[PDB]
């Protein structure tokens, strides 16, 4: 959740989420799951987002209900944060393991230095069982294979509760005595030195020196037990591989785009030109997310989130073929519930009335060829 | 958090921002009263909370 | 220098278990790596973090060290101040 | 020297020399020598190392023992500071012009502002004479014929000499009377102004008129000495030509790379396929300017420091030959004491254990294309 | 006006404006005129003059004796400020129309970010008629028609002339009774509450209670007469389109360039190379948006203000045909006036000696395509 908050125009002149999947949205506690899918960063991007050098692939769960146990783009894991280019499209793909029973609506997120949290599509998602169950073996460049969900626990709570009880001592050692009214009186009445007696001053050398011996040795013994030790692995990963893609089979433009304020749906006019072999129909309409489709050109085979889906949201008024060459200017409307639930409707608010999206053709073998459009959007009023 | 607990930074900063109260109240403790459990009430304090 | 000199030895027998390198889907972490990578923390990105990464005016292993005693250089300056502070903290005058 | 103790994955992850050539070793005073080869901008550039930019191309000498008489990228004079951006490739040549007798370690280098000396490889080069023979002739644009080495010096020494003895003068003026206890006295007892007579008064007003005479006029005889002089020449250099290189021959990918801890040498397990039309061999890894080279398929022609050579180092599982087309997965294995010695061996302790380095093939003919690899690099131990 | 005082180069090296087109150069208050053209950015674009991440499209005239009716990079229009590129040739449109009678210098110009004011070349241009006639019509997405040159007029001195006369009743509610001395003695003596009697205490209350009303309802009155109303829209726009156009049919070298100081003349040696399936002469050298022409070659059709037109300006050593292939070394020399007006000369006193421009070859049929210089640019001295 979190994100019909944002800024409209953000969202729809960020990046652009598509062609998610989600393996599977049931899961019992240590079965993994995967989210993969493709994502546009749009090159109109905000000017008070900083471009996206320094991002990193997050998740969005409240606390780690699942375990990322992988996450890619282009093939690469990506623990530390990437760079990222305006204009490129990428691929991604996360690897989540249950840990917490419950209802999670898991969203998929891109994180900008500079910039804030970039919100992807969240989907319910349903882990069963006991969380106690949950178990996250690892195999050390030593092997040695521990469990990383309790592994060196029993050493952080043996260490704090001696050091505390150390601690509470030396404040026992002197609370025995009277400590506020009489000692005052004692360093008033010129007195200060009889409150630190011989045995008192090296008490004090006990406590120093131990804590001290206390330490070098346990420091010794513990470059023992662990003697290959690596400092944390950290720094930014530059070179990240995108796909740079097949250059639109369809070129699509928009000569004129608004929305009906009030009002659940945005209408674009688009001259579109096939340069492919086959011919081609408008599928799919997708801005932040929400995914309007024509009903009599594409079913959704991915289970996408049903608040986002408009199955059949897009209506397009002259959606007949389109063999190679031959443009026709045409007339579409995005409707559906999503364009108030999600608050794009509240573009009438943001600085900014520019949209952004993307367009799915489909040629009548099957093959879905992508293209991504932007103009101002301007609203109508009654 | 242990992936933020590094070399260069971590062993930098908190020694230096967690020596401010205790060489606060040794200040009053110790010379107002001979109390020389100064820095422990204080790092008995933060680790309890 | 105390105060600087005994903070990252005085931490090293807890954290050193999570400094076993680990190689995990083809790149080597530490397990504390593995712990942050893994628990998921939605608010609080991998960039934010201010761990040490390297310099060409520098020499790793030691930079522990070095660190330390710089802390307790600074950390003497902190207490003057601080002394000074806390006496101006303890103070019955009425206004 | 100083290179040794800088992160190993810096240099290797940061700038690659390669293909250097130097055209001499021993050199007289006034001899010129040549220093040039190729370098490559890694494009997975450390964070902490800010992006070239602003970089300038320096050598590394214990003081001028040489002069630089010049230094070229892409067949441009690059006396200011130049962008070179990640990703490219550049050939480079310095001409250095020997100056001072002695054994010199010379090392190319470049500075990257924000980021630190990215130090190239350095062999040692001889100079003998005596430093008193050397000479640095320039023809100005009003020529005018001087030498560099001590043109104007003594118009500095005369100069600084003269306004030094006029201040000590005002000095002595003074200090020839006494300066501390008799005047204090006299001006505790009220009697300041018995101490700056008249005489004194515009002895003053002489000094004075005098600097500023003898300013105004040795300003006015020095416009006229040289009526053309020009400000300060300065300003980065964008435009930097690179090579954009065919793109390589032969595709290879680092499956896996590894090394022993403690030991000298470093494992990876290449799948490389000759997409060229002749067959190759793979010849050299080359990795912070160290050339691990397998004896049966190269020779260095370019005499490398032997410090950085392993003229034997590199150990190919099955390097047999590689017709077009046809895909193999190899066994590769880089030992050699440099491992050591360079302390590439000391990634141990970097945050950062990936690594980056150049791979030479050879076709039968004899053309080197080179390619490069950079993957994770992790460390094994017994 | 004003950019003969900006350094030489720095308008040498910065954008390059050429093909500029003004419709008109006499216009009658309401009548629009059209400045279009292309500017180049010059990939060596200086140090301190910021890359143009943050540009803005203004037109340089003393205060909006024209109003800018419109202006386009690209064929978008460009109200906020926009990203260009080092590197990138850009078209361009502004549409001016005329506001105020008057002999009006009117320059394109390209504001900076962290750079400065780019200016490029101006014409006069005369506007007549009566200023009292400029009319600014604009239908509101609401439309109504208003006029946008005294649109909401009457509110503003209405609401200020309103709260104004509130503050002076105010004062003069107090400045009727006496002010300084009789309320100071009065408060010095003891009695300050004398002075603020019960009437007095909330004729205050009416206006603190009076201006809140007064807020409150009028507030609610404007969201009424104006039930729609959207936040100023603002952000950088990124995406700007260029040309990228077809690479040099003619390649250029200049292995020198120079100029006589003093003197009114630049001279270059180019080594020049027809790679088209025509053949051309070299018809213009432009720097600093002086158009050095060939008379014997080219006309200017454009009507180029004068002071920066050198119709007979370029003179060619050796400025024959040049058919496809061949190559041939060429002495140019890019004299006129301008060169001193402009200051061009004056290159001599700026730290940077180098210059940059465009060169014009026509073929026999008449296609004019156009090719890029740049080297230093060395001072010759009698
Ligand atoms: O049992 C005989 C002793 O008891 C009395 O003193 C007690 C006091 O009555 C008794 O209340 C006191 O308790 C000390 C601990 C109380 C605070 C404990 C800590 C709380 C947490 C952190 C620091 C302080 O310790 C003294 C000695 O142990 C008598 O007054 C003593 O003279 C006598 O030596
Ligand atoms: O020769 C006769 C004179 O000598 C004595 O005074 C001397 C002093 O004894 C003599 O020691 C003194 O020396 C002055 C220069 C000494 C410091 C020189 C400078 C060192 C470098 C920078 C400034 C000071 O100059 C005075 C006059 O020249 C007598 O006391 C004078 O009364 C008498 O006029
Ligand atoms: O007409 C009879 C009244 O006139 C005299 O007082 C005058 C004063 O003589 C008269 O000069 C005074 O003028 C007040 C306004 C003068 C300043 C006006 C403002 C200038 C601009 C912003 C604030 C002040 O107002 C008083 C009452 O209106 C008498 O002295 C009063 O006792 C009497 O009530
Ligand atoms: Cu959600
Ligand atoms: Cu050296
Ligand atoms: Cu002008």
């Amino acid at each position: 959740h979190g994100e019909k908050s944002q800024a409209a125009f953000m969202r729809m002149r960020t990046i652009h989420w598509f062609d998610l999947n989600w393996s599977k949205d049931q899961v019992s506690v240590n079965e993994t799951m995967s989210i993969s899918g493709k994502f546009h960063v749009f090159a109109g991007w905000p000017e008070t987002v900083d471009k996206p050098e320094v991002a990193f692939l997050n998740i969005g769960i409240p606390g780690p209900v699942f375990i990322r146990a992988g996450s890619w783009i282009g093939g690469q894991l990506v623990p530390r944060s990437v760079s990222l280019e305006l204009g490129e499209t990428y691929e991604f793909k996360v690897l989540l393991k249950a840990r917490r029973p419950g209802d999670w609506h898991v969203h998929t997120m891109m994180n900008v230095q500079g910039g804030g949290p970039i919100i992807g599509p969240g989907k319910w998602v349903t882990i069963t069982g006991s969380m106690g169950d949950f178990k996250n073996p690892i195999t050390t460049l030593t092997g040695e294979t521990i469990d990383l969900e309790t592994y060196a626990l029993d050493g952080v709570y043996g260490w704090h509760l001696f050091w505390y009880l150390l601690g509470v001592a030396w404040m026992v050692y002197w609370c025995r005595k009277p400590v506020f009214i009489p000692r005052r009186i004692a360093v008033d009445a010129g007195k200060a030195d009889s409150l630190i007696t011989p045995t008192d001053k090296k008490v004090g050398m006990a406590f120093a020196a131990g804590t001290l011996a206390i330490v070098a040795v346990s420091m010794g013994q513990a470059n023992e037990k662990y003697p290959v030790t690596t400092p944390l692995q950290a720094g930014l990963m530059r070179g990240i591989k995108s796909l740079e893609l097949p250059q639109p089979t369809v070129s699509v433009k928009v000569v004129d785009a608004s929305y009906r304020v009030p009002g659940r749906a945005m209408q674009m006019t688009l001259e579109i030109t096939n340069n492919g072999d086959s011919a081609v129909r408008l599928a799919e309409f997708n801005t932040a997310s929400v995914r309007f489709l024509d009903a009599d050109v594409y079913e959704d085979d991915t289970n996408y989130p049903d608040d986002l889906l408009a199955e059949e949201g897009l209506s397009v008024s002259d959606n007949s073929p389109l063999a190679p060459g031959e443009t026709r200017t045409v007339d579409v409307t995005a409707s559906d519930a999503a364009w108030e639930v999600y608050r794009l409707a509240d573009l009438i608010y943001d600085p900014d009335s520019r949209f952004a999206g993307l367009l799915f053709f489909i040629d009548e073998d099957g093959n879905r060829q992508m293209t991504m459009v932007d103009a101002p959007l301007i609203p109508t009023f009654i | 958090w242990t992936d933020w607990k590094d070399r260069r930074l971590w062993v930098t900063v908190a020694p230096i921002v967690s020596i401010t109260f205790p060489a606060a109240v040794q200040a009053v403790l110790w010379w107002r009263y001979r109390i020389a459990w100064g820095a422990t009430l204080c790092v008995l304090g933060l680790l309890l909370g | 220098l105390a105060w600087g000199l005994l903070f990252y030895p005085g931490n090293w027998p807890i954290i050193a278990p999570l400094h076993v390198p680990v190689e995990y889907n083809g790149m080597m972490m530490t397990l504390a790596d593995l712990q942050g990578y893994h628990y998921v923390r939605t608010g609080t990105p991998e960039y934010i973090r201010m761990v040490e990464k390297g310099t060409l005016r520098t020499f790793g292993k030691d930079v522990a060290p070095v660190s330390a005693f710089f802390s307790g250089f600074v950390s003497i300056l902190i207490y003057f101040l601080w002394h000074f502070f806390g006496s101006w903290f303890g103070s019955e005058k009425f206004v």
